[PDB]
């Protein structure tokens, strides 16, 4: 039995169990502070509707805040298969300010890109359930969607914002609502007559502290190591059946960057990072006579089939010298995530980490772009020669080519994730690095 | 009579990396400063960012604050002090080989 | 071979493979300036100005030094 | 001159606070140059003896 | 009232959780780390790359430490979708890790498959498949670059980064053997595929550049790394009869503190086949229709979770003549062991027995020292191969102790043991400590 | 190559990597108490 | 006027053979040639003439 | 009152072979006891001395 | 830059020396200390009739 293993002890075991330091069979729990969490509704100033910009000020109801969920009530403007993460698309952008200073800013596309790289498995599916219609719902169906915010304080208690320590500064969120949301108020470029306007509500989960923890927060200075998203959009070089386009994009980023992330997309269709094709799920009506490769199967907009992606290869050059050897687009799409995140990234979305663990909170290596002045992202595009309407060509093709419909991916979104420091003293705060 | 109210205030902040600089053998704080300066180790640099000089500055900041104001303050966090020293160091560092004279000026600027 | 014979277990190895120990003890450090490769005493270029003969590091003594200077004029400045 | 010595202030033990904010000295150059800190050469870059002399050398 | 109503609800039972609090959750303190950078650098592969060839590379000293290694391969499909199964994994027949002329470890394509079957999961597993196979219904001639990550101890964590810098006098090599045949790429079962392309190969190593004090420490200090090794031998399976239950006692020629044993039964004809073929949608070529055959798998769907197609009825591990644990059913090794110890889904035909509390981790957590067991053996009981594989009623409506008549094709047994050893580096040289 | 990142170190990185406390390239596993695990069948009373 | 004779390099010596050299642009601290253990010892010559610029 | 003293592995048996049978001498003559001296710091083996309890001669 | 003559098409030069055409050493690349020395070439497309 098990005892026969215990007695099998010799020199090779000393490194593992000699002069033992720990056990696994006795947990010591730590005593912690006394706190409670309450979900409190905030009021949105101005008016909610498509294309409108609204904002909210977080009330001083608790001491610290973390999770924020923006609720939206939407009704389908068409049948199942016409929407794609519509509550995510709707919240076009979100700005975060403390003391009137910008701390961060997210974009609907960032939420999509973020998901593409950092969410996984069931949490990711559940996320989809909170922003879309995933049970073949029909026109007129009504759902409340919950779009969680993903600012650093919305991910961990460890970075909760000490509203209590901000006596002289306010904390505000600003939400830009998209003018159009696919399958809700528009179907491609066409408005959906009679579409309903959204109902919106912002919920903030507050932390209530007991006497000693509360008092310390109120009188001591507080410093958090936080994340920020840097972002700039640009035109892509356009590949074609006759050429492999190439492009050198200046990496207009700063501070200690954990990673870069980017995608190529068709700005017409939210979340479309790949070419359209007449293969199941790759276009509206794909697989049948009615198939068109000018419009996506919106409910199946995303895909893992790299044949429909447009990046052949890429490298990052710093101050004129290569940071790493040029690698194929599939390296950035499949391997980087494997090596560092463990999730599965959809075709058309790319990642390059400067960090050992880019998905975590703990710093694990950064590239400081404020110390690099000639940083460039160098891209090579695939040749757009494949007839998207012919599966034999779509599916039987080579590494260096893609769909003729891949030339619709005219926009590129480049993101960077960096560290900064949130410093709070004497009732006021802001960021340490611009 | 204000002793208790004053005593009541904590003197130990649950700071990220509390006891931030020094207290480690992996690499010197001087080296960190040299690396952000992008300068070679040299007597000017190794004296200015030395533990004894950082200490000198910290003691002066505490003492002078106490002299100028009614307040008792602690040593300042040293990422903040190193960054400031290096910033000041980059924008000045002017001497003709006279390290002592150079240092006098640079400490003056940091303390000030 | 012979049975009634000494066991040459690493005798050759300590005799002329391992380190020329007398030099290694007299000169425990290595030059760090452009004397690199040279064993020597004290810091970087202090107890240095030792030498390299046809194959391996050897102490520079006023026998070898003089013979070298006579054929190959070398200043040998410590 | 502003803030008249308040000897009746009880929290005079401000040791638990870090007042230094090194946010203005992040990314500076020698005097006022602008080259994004110019960390180009992968070397030590020794100290240059900049002596505060007049417009001429001697 | 509100959240405050919870805070005030405090009594004796709470003292144990929050009295005299020690920690909080609302303030994270991070640890300060060293200055380092990571870079993907291509290695030079010597020898000729092609099917069945052996090629190799010396890891260049392009950094101080090394971690991740990814081998790239470019292949073209020799047939349509459904003909391949993790072909880049099949292709890399084996990988040998040698330091200073001493073998540190060695993995086999089957290990990569077994390892995956037991330890990768969810989207990690899916993303893995995406890097080694064609999973988007690709057609004949389709070309893809595959990325096969290595799974040596230093390819798992920075904590065990190989201190290439501390090995100033000893080379570190990777030897790669490419399979003579890869299913759905250059062969379809036994038939060669005319016109199949030869692979293009590239080996990438991620090298860590350390700043000066840290670099110096690695360069000058001696080091001892507690690392893992894979022990592996192939055995003939006491292939079950269609008339009875075969049994077998397999000597386990293993040594060292072992985290776990892992094994599978397979049909060497078809890479990754650990189960019997059957005329049910998930178990054979053309399964479910008139054209179905139970002599060939639907390769793209080679694996299955249906243990009815597996051959292990029960098993025990015996050490020095004494049973280690009571005999348990094959389904116990296939489903419970990995449930308890790993947390993923192990495919039918693949079995695990842990001697460790947390075998999926890296921190030693209980091991069986096989170097102190004079004679360890694996004792197996097989299922009776009486089920007519071509008849779903029989395939799906059968009992615990039986399997498919086609289960007798699973004639090979692969037994693995993952153990600890110590990689000791000093004075520029390093070899794993224990000889046996 | 990667050396261009090591040099990309500024004042805004002092808190992250100046005066490091730990590294990520050398781990020390804890020595733990020796133990073994066995799955043992129990006797069920009752039908 | 003899190029093959100096005090630093040596008299009648050439550069050692190259095997498993440091590809980095860093110093790569030359650990002393130590022979540890009577087995699997290596016979490579360290780069004593690699200047430590960085 | 007193309770039963739960014994150590001494009730489950005493491992006598250990690892001596991994490389046991097949000759009837007892092999000479070669001590576990220094054979380097990184390629050691761990079996047993394998001394005969009765030399048979 | 280094010779001052005119080189015909199809012939290429890369100097590691300031004055390669002279006799006095003026900078060299020591390949006895370079384990990997690689010349990387990219060719023009042969499309012109």
């Amino acid at each position: 039995g098990g005892l026969s293993q215990l007695v099998a002890y010799g020199a090779q075991d000393v490194y593992l169990t000699g002069n033992p330091q720990i056990t696994f069979f006795k947990t010591v729990y730590r005593r912690y502070t006394n706190f409670a969490i309450e979900s409190i509704q905030q009021t949105i100033n101005g008016s909610v509707g498509f294309g409108n910009k609204v904002s909210t000020q977080i009330s001083r109801n608790g001491d610290l805040i973390t999770d924020i969920v923006v609720e939206f009530v939407l009704t389908k403007g068409g049948n199942g298969g016409t929407t794609y993460y519509p509550a995510e698309e709707l919240l076009q952008d979100v700005e975060l300010e403390i003391g009137g200073q910008r701390i961060d800013k997210h974009y609907n596309d960032w939420f999509r890109t973020y998901d593409a790289l950092f969410r996984m498995n069931d949490d990711r599916y559940n996320y989809r359930r909170m922003t879309d219609w995933v049970n073949n719902e029909l026109v007129g169906a009504q759902k409340r969607f919950y779009v969680p915010l993903i600012f650093f304080f919305n991910q961990t208690p460890g970075l909760a914002l000490p509203l209590i320590a901000l006596q002289y500064h306010e904390v505000k969120l600003y939400f830009t609502l998209a003018s159009q949301v696919q399958g809700v108020n528009y179907n491609g470029s066409s408005a959906i007559a009679g579409a309903a306007q959204p109902t919106m509500s912002v919920w903030v989960d507050y932390i209530f502290l007991d006497t000693q923890e509360r008092t310390r927060f109120a009188q001591l200075p507080h410093e958090y190591l936080i994340e920020q998203l840097q972002f700039t959009g640009s035109e892509t070089a356009t590949p074609s059946a006759t050429t492999q386009a190439s492009q050198n994009i200046r990496l207009n980023f700063n501070h200690p960057t954990k990673y870069l992330a980017w995608n190529f997309n068709n700005p017409t269709n939210y979340g479309q990072y790949t070419a359209l094709a007449n293969i199941p799920g790759a276009c509206s009506g794909a697989g049948t006579a009615a198939a068109t490769v000018t419009t996506p199967d919106y409910g199946n907009t995303g895909t893992y089939n790299e044949q429909l992606a447009v990046l052949d290869s890429a490298k990052i050059q710093l101050n004129g010298q290569d940071r790493f050897a040029t690698r194929k687009g599939s390296y950035f799409n499949k391997v980087q995530p494997y090596q560092s995140i463990g999730g599965v990234t959809p075709a058309g979305v790319y990642l390059y980490s400067f960090a050992l663990k880019p998905a975590g909170r703990q710093p694990s290596g950064t590239c400081n772009f404020s110390r690099i002045d000639n940083a460039t992202l160098s891209l090579t595009y695939k040749t757009c020669s494949i007839d998207a309407t012919s599966p034999a060509a779509v599916l039987g093709n080579t590494e260096t080519v893609t769909a003729n419909t891949a030339t619709l991916l005219t926009a590129l979104n480049i993101y960077a994730k960096n560290y900064n420091v949130l410093r709070i003293m004497s009732g006021m705060g802001g960021l340490a690095y611009a | 009579g204000n002793f208790i109210q004053n005593m009541a205030f904590p003197t130990e902040n649950p700071y990220k990396l509390s006891g931030d600089f020094g207290n480690s053998t992996l690499e010197p704080t001087v080296t960190a400063a040299l690396r952000i300066l992008h300068e070679s180790p040299a007597p000017f640099n190794t004296e200015f960012f030395s533990r004894k000089n950082v200490d000198f500055i910290q003691k002066k900041l505490i003492s002078e604050t106490k002299r100028y104001t009614s307040f008792d303050i602690g040593p300042q966090n040293e990422d903040e002090l190193i960054m400031m020293m290096a910033g000041i160091y980059v924008q000045d560092s002017t001497f003709d080989g006279n390290i002592k004279a150079g240092l006098r000026k640079l400490n003056t600027l940091v303390i000030t | 071979s012979d049975y009634n014979a000494p066991n040459d277990f690493m005798k050759i190895y300590y005799s002329n493979i391992v380190e020329d120990k007398k030099l290694a003890e007299k000169y425990p450090f290595f030059g760090t300036g452009p004397f690199t490769g040279l064993r020597c005493r004290k810091p970087n270029n202090v107890g240095c100005n030792t030498t390299w003969v046809s194959g391996q590091l050897v102490e520079l003594t006023p026998k070898l030094k003089e013979q070298i200077e006579c054929k190959f004029g070398i200043q040998y400045v410590k | 001159p502003e803030a008249a010595d308040f000897a009746q202030f009880a929290p005079k033990n401000l040791q638990a606070q870090n007042f230094l904010t090194a946010t203005q000295w992040i990314g500076v150059n020698t005097q006022g140059s602008s080259l994004k800190n110019a960390n180009y050469d992968l070397r030590a870059d020794p100290i240059i003896p900049k002596a505060d002399v007049g417009p001429w050398m001697m």
